[PDB]
């Protein structure tokens, strides 16, 4: 059969180029412009402003995170009204 | 020597398996090994913190809680100083 | 049919009580009724034992072995740490 | 001369298949003739800088299209349909190896320049053009049951009323469900403009 | 350039029989030092003459050592395998 | 089917710092990777929280062991 | 100046260099591999086209 | 079960209330108008009472459109139906 | 046999499932998925050290649960009958 | 009220209709000899 990726993975893939905030399972949240995405949610960011829950604010460039350690991701509001969300009734 | 051939040769022989939780060890005659590395052993004795907790008998252990496995022939269960 | 599944099937057919040590710090003495390939088990006449440390007025006392009786129990194979057929 | 970035769209491939009726290797030769003519006049516009703005399918700035049936593809997208249908294919390197005087040996599973196994055709021909020719020929040449069997064998499904359509509209539906939308054109514009 | 696959690196280490020290998964003070004897598709490595080393929690130095002989470790318990180059 | 390989072709043969579980750091040069993110690197230097760098040379980190990566160049 | 066949293979190497030697998986075939190029009615089909 | 206003409980104990927009095979849920409420237990000691009261203070932060992986998702409950 | 088929045959019943996180939810099961994800109606959930909360329904994933206890009058012999076709 | 014919049947009917059926393939055959041209010539009092 034909493999169907998830709608949330499609929304992650369509979020490339816009600034998103990814919080890992380690309590560190980095907000920056996503530069790539993969089907396994392994995303690479360029701006990456990182804030760690112990209170550590820093900046880093070209940071890649695997999908396993990634807990939550927040994307821009415009993608809330994306073409993917329309229920195709053929 | 592949790990599957090593487990096949370790069958019907005394082996000691150290688990990943609590640093426990189980020494006994390995009876059956599955494709998913599921272990079934006979005459098993459990030891905790280098102290023998006691013999249990026929023990079935899944591969998830198993950390390391070795032959029990010529191996000392006491920790070297 | 020839590995630990054979031992589980033999224990289920013999209806013999076996002790399963669960990774949440629990023990379960129960008779095997049904088993799956992913180590998921359904058992009858289960006695579940655990050790609870009573903290009275901020002082940690001696642990107590608490026990409970369950008529029918269903345990997932993921939470199973060790099994011993008795 | 204004130095606006330039991309190429070869159009009306059905004329290669249905008007001229040339064999697939001659279709490759016709495609390469058009591409070299475009690059020749680019080179003659500004001498010496024709390599900087070279248009060739392996770079991804040439998009083969038939606009009547409504399909367009680059080499990268066609290798992407390979990677979707089979799995585990490096799309970029395969699209690099697809175009040119590259011959495919199936027994050795390799890319050479001369036919090593005495009958190996081009990489572009064997992988790209002969599937399109076979799609066209079998879509307009077969009855509805044979068409259903063949297109289900590839994995294309149509409602049974549509299998008995006119050849032009059936052709449009088949090519639409085979190639898919114009994502290849979008990729070409994003990467090269 | 030429990439180094992990399977190719494991095959080269097994053919050269070089010493390897593997810090365990979820344990930075637990290591296994030995010689690679065999590998499987599930990243389960059987190593001969393996010795388990428990490191000091303060100075990060090797505190306790125990040779377990020829053992086999699954890939889920292995975190960082480094080839200790012998001084030849 | 088969999972897609990670996009790390531009990160090959470059200085990279990888943060792994146990709050460990590895500074090295990328030598290869796999579909299951099994990264093999050369000239590795391991750093604990004490800030001490220990050379190891050729090292390998599994996909589950790898947590974060960042190019140093 | 830099030919594609030269930048991909190297002067007169003809075959791929052994340091990379790109190969496709055994499953990969052309799409209509088993189907013949021309049905006996294809002449008639393009005549009616 | 889409487009229903629900609250989902994360594995870290944080709650997220909002309109569930989409779900996948691996339970990776994308929801809009997300509000993350965390109920942290704080022992506030009054200056006149010696008994410190343990209160579950709820800190709420609006996030908007958020996608959460299914491995860290635990449970969810419907709060309000479609409006 | 498949234990998911037995759990689906064990649906539409009042049970109590304790998860791996220590939270225990008791209620009447409404639906059971092949991946052991169970949605139950009239749920009462108690977390680790938190006060219990009553909700109309609650859905628990098949991975987060640890141990489920059903009523003693469950027809286990009837639910273990092989009904799927032989492959 | 509606018909569908297979490719052999349509080919055979095309071959049988040779004395009548038109051999013009190119629409450019009808340059300045189409309906719009005739109407333009009528409005201009000229004849092609
Ligand atoms: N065989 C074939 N014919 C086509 C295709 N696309 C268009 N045509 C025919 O070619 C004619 C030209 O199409 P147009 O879309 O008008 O081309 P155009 O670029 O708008 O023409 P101009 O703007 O005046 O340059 C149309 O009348 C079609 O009949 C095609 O993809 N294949």
């Amino acid at each position: 059969m034909t493999s169907s990726i998830g709608i949330p993975i499609k929304l992650l893939n369509e979020a490339q180029g816009h600034i998103v905030t990814l919080e890992l399972t380690t309590g560190q949240t980095y907000r920056g412009k996503l530069i790539e995405a993969e089907d396994n949610m392994n995303v690479q960011l360029k701006d990456i402003t990182v804030t760690a829950r112990d209170g550590r604010v820093s900046h880093l460039e070209q940071i890649y995170i695997r999908g396993s350690h990634v807990r939550f991701f927040i994307v821009p509001d415009m993608l809330r009204n994306a073409p993917m969300f329309r229920s195709r009734n053929v | 020597v592949n790990p599957r051939p090593f487990l096949q040769d370790l069958v019907n022989q005394d082996v000691i398996v150290r688990l990943k939780w609590g640093q426990t060890e189980y020494k006994g005659r390995l009876v059956s090994i599955d494709s998913y590395m599921n272990i079934q052993l006979a005459n098993t004795e459990e030891f905790i913190n280098y102290k023998s907790t006691g013999h249990l008998g026929q023990v079935l252990i899944r591969c998830n809680n198993v950390l390391w496995v070795t032959a029990a022939a010529g191996k000392q269960m006491t920790p070297t100083e | 049919a020839n590995g630990p599944l054979s031992l589980l099937q033999t224990a289920v057919r013999s209806h013999t009580q076996v002790l399963i040590s669960v990774r949440s710090g629990r023990k379960l003495l129960a008779r095997v009724k049904a088993f799956d390939r992913h180590c998921n088990m359904i058992l009858e006449n289960v006695k579940e034992m655990w050790t609870e440390t009573p903290v009275t007025n901020g002082k940690k006392g001696r642990p107590v072995n608490k026990d409970r009786f369950i008529s029918k129990m269903f345990l997932r194979g993921d939470s199973v740490v060790i099994v011993l057929l008795s | 001369l204004e130095d606006i970035p330039l991309t190429l769209i070869i159009n009306k491939m059905d004329r290669l298949i249905l008007e001229l009726k040339i064999p697939p290797t001659d279709a490759y030769f016709k495609l390469k003739h058009v591409i070299e003519e475009v690059n020749t006049v680019i080179e003659n516009t500004i001498p010496g800088r024709g390599e900087s703005k070279r248009l060739s399918p392996e770079k991804g700035n040439v998009l083969f299209a038939c606009t009547s049936m409504g399909w367009c593809f680059t080499l990268q997208s066609f290798a992407k349909m390979y990677s979707e249908s089979y799995g585990g294919v490096n799309v970029e390197e395969f699209a690099r190896r697809l175009w040119g005087d590259v011959y495919f040996n199936p027994k050795k599973r390799t890319f050479t320049r001369k036919p090593i196994e005495e009958g190996a055709k081009r990489s572009f021909v064997n992988f790209v053009m002969e599937p399109i020719y076979k799609l066209y020929s079998h879509t307009i040449s077969e009855g509805p049951e044979d068409l259903k069997r063949t297109l289900s064998k590839l994995g294309i499904f149509l409602k049974p009323s549509q299998y008995k359509a006119d050849p032009k509209v059936l052709m449009k539906l088949v090519c639409e469900q085979f190639f898919g939308p114009s994502t290849a054109f979008v990729d070409m514009v994003i990467k090269h403009i | 350039r030429v990439l180094l696959p992990p399977i190719n690196f494991l095959f080269r280490l097994l053919q050269q029989r070089t010493p390897v020290q593997i810090w365990l998964y979820e344990q930075l003070a637990i290591r296994i030092t030995g010689v690679i004897r065999g590998f499987d598709e599930f990243m389960n490595l059987v190593i001969d003459d393996a010795v388990e080393i428990k490191l000091s929690p303060k100075t990060n130095e090797p505190e306790s050592k125990r040779p377990l002989g020829q053992i086999l470790l699954k890939g889920d318990n292995i975190s960082l395998i480094q080839a200790l180059s012998g001084s030849a | 089917m088969a999972p897609a390989q990670p996009e790390l072709k531009k990160y090959l043969d470059k200085r990279l710092f990888v943060e792994l579980n146990g709050s460990r750091r590895v500074i090295g040069v990328l030598r290869g990777y796999d579909v299951f993110l099994n990264i093999v690197l050369d000239d590795a230097v391991e750093e604990r929280p004490n800030g001490e760098k220990v050379k190891l040379g050729m090292v390998t980190i599994r996909g589950n062991s790898v947590v974060i990566l960042e190019p140093l160049e | 100046t830099v030919s594609h066949e030269d930048e991909l293979f190297g002067k007169g190497n003809i075959e791929e260099p052994e340091e990379e030697a790109f190969v496709l998986p055994a499953a990969v075939e052309p799409f209509f591999a088993d189907e013949e190029l021309e049905t006996e009615d294809t002449r008639s089909a393009i005549e009616l086209w | 079960y889409i487009n229903w206003r629900m609250r989902v409980t994360l594995n870290d104990g944080r709650q997220m209330t909002g309109q569930m927009l989409a779900f996948d095979k691996h339970m990776n849920l994308v929801l809009a108008d997300t509000e993350e409420f965390r109920k942290t237990k704080r022992m506030q000691a009054k200056p006149n009472s010696s008994t410190t009261q343990t209160l579950i203070q709820e800190e709420k932060r609006t996030l908007g459109l958020t996608i959460v992986r299914g491995a860290n998702i635990i449970a969810l409950s419907v709060e309000s139906p479609p409006p | 046999m498949k234990l998911v088929r037995f759990l689906m045959k064990c649906a539409n019943e009042t049970v109590t499932i304790e998860l791996k996180n220590g939270a225990i939810v008791h209620g009447t099961i409404a639906s059971v998925t092949p991946k052991m994800d169970t949605a139950l109606r009239n749920v009462r959930y108690t977390p680790k050290g938190e006060e219990p909360y009553s909700v109309e329904s609650l859905t628990v994933r098949g991975n987060t649960i640890r141990y489920y206890i059903l009523p003693d009058s469950l027809p286990l012999d009837t639910l273990l009958i092989d009904d799927a076709p032989k492959p | 009220k509606r018909w569908n014919l297979t490719l052999p049947q349509m080919a055979n009917l095309y071959r049988l209709s040779e004395p009548l059926v038109s051999d013009v393939v190119d629409p450019n055959y009808f340059y300045l000899f189409e309906l719009k041209s005739f109407l333009t010539a009528k409005a201009l009092n000229v004849a092609l």
